[PDB]
RNA sequence: AAAGGAAUUGACGGAAGGGCACCACCAGGAGUGGAGCCUGCGGCUUAAUUUGACUCAACACGGGAAACCUCACCCGGCCCGGACACGGACAGGAUUGACAGAUUGAUAGCUCUUUCUCGAUUCCGUGGGUGGUGGUGCAUGGCCGUUCUUAGUUGGUGGAGCGAUUUGUCUGGUUAAUUCCGAUAACGAACGAGACUCUGGCAUGCUAACUAGUUACGCGACCGGUCGGCGUAACUUCUUAGAGGGACAAGUGGCGUUCAGCCACCCGAGAUUGAGCAAUAACAGGUCUGUGAUGCCCUUAGAUGUCCGGGGCUGCACGCGCGCUACACUGACUGGCUCAGCGUGUGCCUACCCUACGCCGGCAGGCGCGGGUAACCCGUUGAACCCCAUUCGUGAUGGGGAUCGGGGAUUGCAAUUAUUCCCCAUGAACGAGGAAUUCCCAGUAAGUGCGGGUCAUAAGCUUGCGUUGAUUAAGUCCCUGCCCUUUGUACA
């Protein structure tokens, strides 16, 4: 029961390696649960945007959003070092535990 | 131990301070930008330059210098840092490295439209479609103003001005 | 100069105990998240964090 | 300033160690942060660094409330002079 | 007015009075960060080491 | 050394004619202006009441809700953090620290009395510097506001002119729009608009899952039904979120130089969802108080650096503005009942956190075991208004809760000029506000709460979230601004 865990700041590029992850374990057809998406965290910071105060006061919105997923498979726990050298993409950073 | 947002912001300000700091070092190198990739058996810091030979000063001494400072400031462990040089294929197309290089001679000193000329002649040779220069303050005499020095097209609004124009 | 009253206020719990991490100012700071920046200093570097306006 | 002379030896020793230095902007704080055993402050690391900045003995840059120390080639001859070394021992970026 | 500084005092070669010649002329600081050579400076009413700030008497 | 003639572009008018916009009126709603109160600004006082801003484009603005820090500002004192070089000094010691006692507001070797420690880093004058939230945004950048989010701006070849320059960019129709149709010495284009990104609205069709749920079961509890009550096997309706699909004025009727389009109506989740982005080019617009962005001038050791301490920005014969709370019977007060949603959560620098549950109090709270770096724990976020019964009965009344007394707790080094909270007491104008005026067109105004910010304590402000949810318009140039065309100049 181990469950690799996916964090990115974009989709396209955790979607790339999460299909890759998942096509690497589909066919060497190990128990694979599919991905799990979890729900995702704005980050906002609403500032000002004059750095003096004197205009018609118009207001600035950032924001940031951090998409989270995982996939969990039931294996032995060192064979589960083979799939997660294919996973080196910039962005999406891996997290593993029992 | 620390929360994901902690950990995206704290990165965050690590890219933010180690492109400040490149950059207000690395004048002469032709510095444009900074590339993070981490694999835990070494963590390695790419750095864009179009001149390789001022960044690494006496036979690499200032690049295992750049290794050395970035292990001191940040915390980093003992051998987990190494520091490479990638180069750039087009100087006339990252705004930085021109806007580096217009600073450089306007610095050391020309006539200011003639500067501005061979920068957007060099461009519109390079194969860029457009470009726009404005240097502005106080040029002739004790009173600034704006100069602005355009050729071709260039686009201004909606989202094509996030991926199509590159700005310095 | 004594080393005794000299700093001896506490810099715990004040806005003198906090500063902008960049330009050594303490005046409309952003304190989420661990930022710690002015709000000056958010708006230079706000799309190298990776905070979009969007 | 007047410091003693084992924390001076320890911050020169210091830039020997590893070739470069950096401090904190810190008036205030009571130890260094790589020098709390040996005892130093920081503000005897920062006009330790100006007094030899104003020789000409280090190159600068600030940047983001840190300070950043390069070494002349006459700060080694003169680490190989102050601090009492083999002729054969480098520092740390030119091995 | 104003307010004046503090110049270092001069006694004058008292490096032979704080001995006696054999026999010291003033009395030793008991203390293990000082020691061997440490005197206490013998007041009217109270003795004098520097450096534990130590009173007698 | 020009005065003058003719002609082009622009600015301007106390000229003529069109056009647009709820930062305009009209249809109208909640209001504002009169009232107590928080808060900013003008004055007035102070030792100081620091400061920038004065029509939109100042006045809840500096994310500025300051008890110390903040902090500039006042009264008194410590401090080199005056870095280097020349010379004076100097191991018969350059000189750092220091107990008792006078001093002080001080357990400041601050200094004076007094006389030990330390041992060339250090002290004396020069030069030169350094530090400044000190000036001048009228020397400047960066960035931001505004003209203006109005719909404007410009090349290439061709025509017109000796020429500056003009047509292209217009009489008209149409558009949210120089958006298009059409006319046509213009033909084809570029920037702005539009396109584009993000969000909202649809899916029994796909992918789907103990940090998400449905349901067929198995058992427990209660008189077939109820169970967020305890655990299993199939599914993806409800939750999450990707990949594509989808709405295009496409279908119909009418109007329409039969051309742009406009109006009406079915099928449909949907027949103008909302924000970001933002051109030529300019203002003596604001910001040297965001800056180790700064140019020069200034001060630079009886400092405008820098620290510690009391004080200040909070003062009030008085104005102006943002706001809150109400002037009650659709109400007030007491009990019951039942529902959200954006999000926050243990920190390089650095002490600062969300809180379950049990015990003790009428509260703020006290005390302990727990959980949580998050779809896991707070959390089914048991939110307020709204709903259902009790009482009150038009009274300045049980509305109004301003001002004002004693007490308890929390934070913190410290609450006096009450920070906050709760107990009890006290009951001021105010009964719906005059000339002027502010804002607004569908989940909109408005009513009502909950998160984020600032924060050791924290919201009458701001930024979002939802909930209950309408009247009125489907247009005009009368008013107020603005753009454009023709026109006048001795204005540039
Ligand atoms: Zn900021
Ligand atoms: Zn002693």
């Amino acid at each position: 029961r181990i469950r690799i865990t996916l964090t990115s700041r974009n989709v396209k590029s955790l979607e790339k390696v999460c299909a890759d992850l998942i096509r690497g374990a589909k066919e060497k057809n190990l128990k694979v649960k599919g991905p799990v998406r979890m729900p995702t965290k704005t980050l906002r910071i609403t500032t000002r945007k004059t750095p003096c105060g004197e205009g018609s006061k118009t207001w600035d919105r950032f924001q940031m959003r951090i998409h989270k997923r995982l996939i969990d498979l039931h294996s032995p726990s060192e064979i589960v070092k083979q799939i997660t050298s294919i996973s080196i993409e910039p962005g999406v950073e891996v997290e593993v535990t029992i | 131990q620390i929360s994901k947002k902690r950990k995206f912001v704290a990165d965050g300000i690590f890219k933010a301070e180690l492109n400040e700091f490149l950059t207000r070092e690395l004048a002469e190198d032709g510095y444009s930008g900074v590339e993070v990739r981490v694999t835990p058996t070494r963590t390695e810091i790419i750095i864009l330059a179009t001149r390789t030979q001022n960044v690494l000063g006496e036979k690499g001494r200032r690049i295992r210098e750049l290794t050395a400072v970035v292990q001191k400031r940040f915390g980093f462990p003992e051998g987990s840092v190494e520091l490479y040089a990638e180069k750039v294929a087009t100087r006339g197309l990252c705004a930085i490295a021109q806007a580096e290089s217009l600073r450089y001679k306007l610095l050391g000193g020309l006539a200011v439209r003639r500067a501005c000329y061979g920068v957007l002649r060099f461009i519109m040779e390079s194969g860029a479609k457009g470009c726009e220069v404005v240097v502005s303050g106080k040029l002739r005499g004790q009173r600034a103003k704006s100069m602005k020095f355009v050729d071709g097209l260039m686009i201004h609004s909606g989202d094509p001005v996030n991926y199509y124009v590159d700005t310095a | 100069g004594h080393q005794q009253l000299y700093w001896s206020h506490p810099r715990k719990f004040g806005q003198g105990s906090r500063s902008c991490r960049v330009c050594s100012n303490r005046h409309g700071l952003i304190r989420k998240y661990g930022l710690n920046m002015c709000r000056q200093c958010f708006r230079q570097y706000a799309k190298d964090i990776g905070f979009i306006k969007l | 300033m007047l410091m003693p002379k084992k924390n001076r030896i320890a911050i020169y020793e210091l830039l020997f160690k590893e070739g470069v230095m950096v401090a904190k902007k810190d008036v205030h704080m009571p130890k260094h942060p790589e020098l709390a055993d040996k005892n130093v402050p920081n503000l005897h690391v920062m006009k330790a660094m100006q007094s030899l900045k104003s020789r000409g003995y280090v190159k600068e840059q600030f940047a983001w409330r840190h300070f950043y120390w390069y070494l002349t080639n006459e700060g080694i001859q003169y680490l190989r002079d102050y601090l009492h070394l083999p002729p054969e021992i480098v520092p740390a970026t030119l091995r | 007015p104003k307010k004046n500084k503090h110049k270092r005092k001069k006694v004058k070669l008292a490096v032979l009075k704080y001995y006696k010649v054999i026999s010291r002329l003033r009395r030793e600081c008991p203390s293990d960060e000082c020691g061997a050579g440490v005197f206490m400076a013998s007041h009217f009413d109270r003795h004098y080491c520097g450096k534990c700030c130590l009173t007698y008497c």
